[PDB]
């Protein structure tokens, strides 16, 4: 998934 | 005498048309062709064939619910030998016993969509008019005169025709290539895509104009991408990032755009749960590729390096993510200044927020690279995904806790390989071109932590983010200002004060001191015998994606031990020392004891005991006898210890 950098 | 023609049937020539228009997968049953390019229809007459000297044939096409000639959504044109380049025309290319083969061309800027084709045949003093059939007209990357023209066959194959590809995920260091079925020519998908256009809010506002504007790949790109995650309830997908996808389907499950599109259609054009950036992008690619606009999915990577306020702010939907995906589409830009043709960024991820019906794009990739952020559409939003400027003031210093815009990636043409396109978005770091672009993108600002008076153990006091704006421009910023205890060896303890401001307005040529109150009751229990508090501020300007960090450690000082010298300083005899201390806390002090010593003044260490607790603000004194002996300087030394206030030291020089 997409996570904060 | 001559009687009117009777059409037996019209042959849509699906096989030759499909092949020649690169629309074969779409022409199994219905006719789909691309603009600016001849296609064929073969008329079969019952009885007598067409005779040009007797018969006058005229064709009419309409598209949309309110066609008009001025809008380009209605056209009337005769069957004749003279062919006007760039117009709707029909001419004879073969004539046999009962058959008449015609070649029709559409303008290379005709509106795309479903057209109804009608024919009027007139023989002498009589005429008859009727519906021949329908065709769907698409953008034509093979036609030199079409706005979407691509001069390279291998790229037309990749970016229009290829139905599977790769979407890059993972991280900058560990890139994942997830295969994906775009499926743009699967059964039903083109119809779904035309439906998407006909439920877009601009069509509801003015359908005649909307269908007319479908001449433009700028217009259709904007609507097409914009509709995938649309603030209105008729968009294709709903976003979600909280690992809680039980209502529906996980973003990580999908292996294609087709099932989503079909779901969407079947549920009254209601958003499908759930998307994430690469799912929106993937569906946008399907839609736009279907309609004929060369399109490719791109992934940008961002990287952290780890106590940072910046990474806290984000950790705990314009975030900066581990990766982010959008699409690029190929087209000319006659609506902009010269030289912006080519790849245009379109970002279908949720928040349409600043202004306009849609976000974000299309914006030329070159405008992003060049920092030309006034260029339509939504250039700051795409600039911000591949740029972030972060500066520390510990006291001016570049902070690389966050690096945005790495390893920008897309599938290679005709190959299962990754192409790095970072260079298309960003000049090399430190180059004159980079710095000149950075200048154009922001057209003096500074921050530091101020206090303004003494800081005492036991007191409540304000700290300030002192922000200076020495520029001619207004700024709207988010501010995070907080304080945490810290050990002498740099260990951050619990928070002892926080202030968040969504909307800090900084006026041109101005300054502000934004206060945060540091309460004794908040730092008392959690503070080290180092007495240290780290104050940290983060000023965010989300539009250009610029970040200012300020940090300052503060020392909460102990109460002074007053040490007074009763008697003379002559090189001889008796002497009394008065030592005192005011309780600085708002609470009483228990187990107070002075220890005192100092060779040359006393020979016994004197320890006094104070059973009566020292109230808040109460001072305590003790007097003790010294006896000097020799010429010069002696230093009396004092320790004061307590339950709440240990190892406070003092000294006094005497004689």
């Amino acid at each position: 998934p997409x996570l904060p950098f | 005498m001559a009687e009117e023609l009777v059409l037996e049937r019209c042959d849509l020539e699906l096989e030759t048309n499909g092949r020649d228009h690169h629309t074969a997968d779409l022409c199994r049953e219905k006719l789909v062709v691309r603009r600016g390019q001849p296609f064929w229809l073969t008329l079969h007459f019952e009885g007598r064939n067409y005779q040009a000297s007797v018969d006058s044939l005229t064709f009419s096409v309409v598209t949309g619910p309110a066609p008009s000639q001025e809008a380009g959504t209605k056209a009337r044109f005769p069957l004749r030998d003279a062919v006007e380049e760039g117009d709707w025309t029909a001419t004879v290319v073969d004539q046999q016993d009962c058959t008449l083969s015609l070649q029709l061309t559409t303008p290379a800027n005709a509106p795309i969509g479903l057209y109804r084709l009608s024919l009027e045949a007139s023989t002498g003093y009589q005429g008859s008019s009727f519906v021949l059939g329908h065709f769907i007209l698409l953008f034509n990357a093979w036609c030199p005169a079409d706005a979407v023209y691509l001069d390279s066959e291998e790229e037309r194959q990749e970016y229009v025709l290829t139905q599977q590809g790769f979407i890059y995920q993972g991280s900058a260091k560990f890139i994942k290539n997830i295969p994906w079925n775009f499926g743009q020519f699967q059964d039903g998908i083109l119809d779904i895509c035309l439906i998407l256009l006909d439920v877009n809010p601009k069509f509801l506002k003015n359908a005649g104009r909307d269908c007319s504007r479908r001449s433009s790949p700028v217009y259709v790109g904007r609507v097409g991408s914009g509709m995938v995650n649309c603030n209105d309830d008729q968009g294709v997908l709903l976003g979600r990032w909280d690992n809680n996808y039980g209502d529906g389907v996980s973003p990580m499950s999908w292996i294609g755009s087709v099932d989503i599109l079909r779901r969407w259609k079947n549920h009254g054009c209601q958003r499908v749960k759930y998307g994430q950036c690469w799912v929106f992008a993937a569906v946008a690619c399907t839609v736009l590729r279907c309609l004929g606009i060369p399109t490719r999915v791109v992934t940008n990577y961002n990287s952290a390096h780890d106590s940072n306020l910046l990474i806290e702010y984000f950790r705990n939907s314009e975030m900066i993510w581990n990766f982010h995906c959008w699409v690029e589409s190929w087209m000319t830009r006659p609506d902009l200044q010269p030289g912006y043709e080519g790849w245009q960024a379109l970002d279908p991820t949720p928040q349409e927020k600043s202004e306009g019906t849609y976000c974000c794009g299309p914006v030329p990739v070159r405008a992003i690279k060049e920092g030309d952020l006034s260029t339509k559409y939504d250039a700051p939003f795409v600039f911000a995904e591949v740029n972030a400027d972060v500066v520390d003031w510990i006291q001016k210093s570049i902070n690389r806790s966050l690096i945005v815009g790495l390893k920008i990636s897309t599938k290679s043409v005709g190959r299962d390989e990754r192409e790095d396109i970072t260079h298309t978005y960003k000049y090399p770091e430190g180059s004159s071109e980079e710095r000149e672009a950075f200048t154009r993108a922001n057209h003096g600002m500074a921050m530091r932590i101020r206090v303004g008076q003494s800081m005492n153990m036991g007191s409540d006091f304000d700290v300030f983010a002192h922000i200076t704006n020495n520029t001619a421009e207004e700024y709207v910023c988010r501010l995070l200002l907080c304080a945490r205890t810290v050990s002498y060896n740099g260990i951050l303890g619990p928070e002892c004060g926080t202030k968040y401001l969504l909307n800090l307005t900084l006026e041109p040529f101005s300054e502000k001191s934004v206060p945060l109150c540091i309460l004794y009751e908040k730092y008392r229990d959690c503070l080290t015998e180092s007495n240290l508090i780290k104050v940290r501020a983060l000023l965010v300007e989300p539009v250009i994606n610029s970040y200012l960090l300020a940090e300052r450690d503060l020392y909460l000082e102990n109460p002074e031990i007053k040490i007074r010298i009763l008697g003379e300083p002559k090189q001889k005899r008796k002497l009394v020392a008065e030592v005192s201390l005011q309780n600085p806390l708002p609470v009483a002090l228990e187990g107070c004891t002075f220890t005192v010593e100092g060779a040359g003044l006393t020979e016994e260490q004197k320890t006094v005991e104070i059973p009566d607790p020292v109230e808040a603000g109460e001072e305590v004194k003790v007097r003790m006898d010294l006896v000097p002996l020799h010429m010069g300087l002696h230093k009396l030394v004092v320790n004061f210890e307590s339950d709440k206030l240990k190892a406070v030291k003092g000294f006094r020089n005497v004689i």
